[PDB]
């Protein structure tokens, strides 16, 4: 062993570097304390012919564009054209670089954490819903199972169906399940007066969702903007729709947060949005019966005092051709002139009441 | 209650060292420290002239 | 000069009392909060400023999109300040 006894010294060597780190590691934070400014970067490669080329084209606030190569600590998410980076006094120097996505009226579209209602607020749907209940479960805690199995989840998931089926409030819903943030986005959004404003609505959806951590993006009347026409403002959200196409069709690493969709009507039928990244999973969600409608309304209902002489038949004959937000209206207009009847238990003639009432 | 006329003695190393620390001499605020000894009220010498490192309250 | 004169008087301690409420950096708003210590503010000459809070004002009195007075040596901010038709 007299040959390892050197160990010692190199040992020694090694925790004098760590005793002497302390003080040129702590200059940084003094040195890196608070940038003062923000600065847009724009990155430009240089060639110098170590002697490497390596630059970057730097423009701050004011409108003053100085020079300085690129720069700093470790990067691996930087050198990006992107702002919000950190700079000293006048050296103007790089040294903490942080996405800033401003335009709040698009970023702050609607920022909810999580909602209320849950998946066991409907019944008679498991058959159907089951598929995206485990779609949204197994791809956010089984991911280490993703590797053995070599699995994929897909991206866009199209939640098609009549409207009034609250297919909005049931993938919110789900959507409490997810745990993820939620964000909602309007398809009329993307119809604005300026012209280009469509690629920055979707790219900061996807600025969003590919820099914030693992959220929820769900979307709704895309019908109303999938027009496939032959001006026109239905081709600008071509170029848009298009765009977000390419989005989900040349971008390999979208393997991250989820979109998804949900149209009211499929009478205008993409046929470009078929793949494995986008709105493959085609789950057809048609008009609750009587039945389904009384299990969601009844589910909708268990926090009333409703009276327990319900035989569901009037009501049951008496919803034809509804849907579930309807029946959820009834419930809540029921829930509405209950209070004024009197009564505080829920009487029968309040269901037929409702639905004459309203529709 | 007392005053005197007094004149500060400035060699080439005080001078030197503030022309190499005028060329250190960036933008952001720089420290430096003046030695001497005192002989008397109203004379005073500078002999020993260094710089200190930056920071960034300055 | 009546009104002035009381005032003028009154003005001796006006010069003890500059070196202090001398801070104002034009009165710029932020704009949000990415994390607590570091502030996104945005000056009225379209610059976009970032300064740490100082030890004189709570973080739970910062309000998105508020005017309050700002240094504009140690660009802190010393006091708030409460203020259309």
């Amino acid at each position: 062993k007299i040959m390892k006894s050197e160990v010692l010294r190199v040992t020694h060597e090694l925790q004098a570097m760590k005793d002497k780190i302390k003080e040129n590691s702590e200059k940084i934070k003094v040195n890196k304390t608070l940038p003062y400014l923000v600065s847009n970067v724009i990155e430009l490669l240089d060639v110098d012919p170590q002697r490497k080329g390596k630059c970057a084209v730097i423009k701050t606030s004011t409108r003053q564009t100085y020079f300085l190569p690129v720069i700093g600590l470790v990067d691996a998410e930087k050198l990006k054209p992107g702002d919000l980076v950190g700079v000293n006094k006048d050296s103007y120097l790089i040294l903490e670089t942080l996405p800033t996505e401003y335009d709040s009226r698009v970023k702050a579209m609607e920022v909810d954490e999580r909602p209320t209602e849950q998946y066991s607020d409907i019944g008679g749907l498991d058959k159907q819903i089951q598929e995206l209940v485990e779609a949204i479960v197994l791809p956010m805690n089984h991911k280490e199972k993703f590797e053995n199995l070599g699995i994929q989840p897909p991206k866009g998931v199209l939640m098609y169906g009549p409207p009034g089926t609250g297919k909005t409030l049931l993938a919110r819903a789900c959507a409490a399940q997810t745990k993820a943030t939620f964000l909602k986005l309007a398809g009329p959004q993307l119809v604005q007066m300026f012209i280009g404003d469509g690629a920055k609505l979707v790219r900061d959806a996807f600025a969003l969702a590919k820099e914030k951590a693992p959220s929820i993006i769900f979307i709704d009347e895309l019908d109303a903007i999938g027009t496939k026409r032959f001006k026109a403002g239905d081709r600008e959200v071509q170029r848009t729709m298009l765009e977000l196409l390419n989005q989900l069709d040349g971008f390999q690493p979208n393997t991250q947060v989820k979109v998804i969709a949900a149209t009211n009507r499929v009478d205008i039928l993409d046929p470009a949005l078929l793949r494995s990244g986008r709105l493959d999973r085609k789950i057809e969600f048609p008009m609750p019966n009587e039945e389904a409608r009384a299990r969601i309304m009844q589910i909708h209902s268990r926090k009333m005092n409703v009276s327990p002489d319900v035989n569901y038949e009037e009501l049951a004959r008496c919803t034809d051709d509804f849907n579930g937000a309807q029946c959820k209206a009834v419930c809540v207009e029921a829930g509405m002139i209950a209070l004024r009847r009197g009564a505080t238990e829920l009487t029968h003639e309040d269901y037929m009441e409702g639905i004459l009432e309203v529709q | 209650a007392v005053d005197t006329a007094e004149q500060v003695y400035i060699s080439s190393l005080a001078l030197l060292k503030m022309l190499k620390h005028g060329r250190a001499g960036v933008p952001m605020e720089v420290m430096g420290l003046m030695l001497g000894e005192f002989v008397d009220d109203y004379t005073v010498r500078v002999i020993d002239v260094f710089a200190m490192p930056q920071s960034g309250t300055g | 000069a009546p009104p002035a004169l009381w005032d003028l008087a009154a003005d001796k301690q006006t010069l003890q009392s500059e070196q202090p409420l001398q801070v104002a950096r034009c009165t710029k708003i932020i704009n949000a909060d990415s994390e607590d210590p570091k502030y996104i503010i945005n000056v009225k000459q379209f610059a976009k400023f970032v300064v740490d809070l100082s030890d004189q004002v709570a973080p739970t009195d910062i309000e998105e999109g508020m005017r309050v007075g700002v240094d504009r040596n140690k660009y802190q901010i010393h006091i708030p300040l409460p203020p259309p038709t």
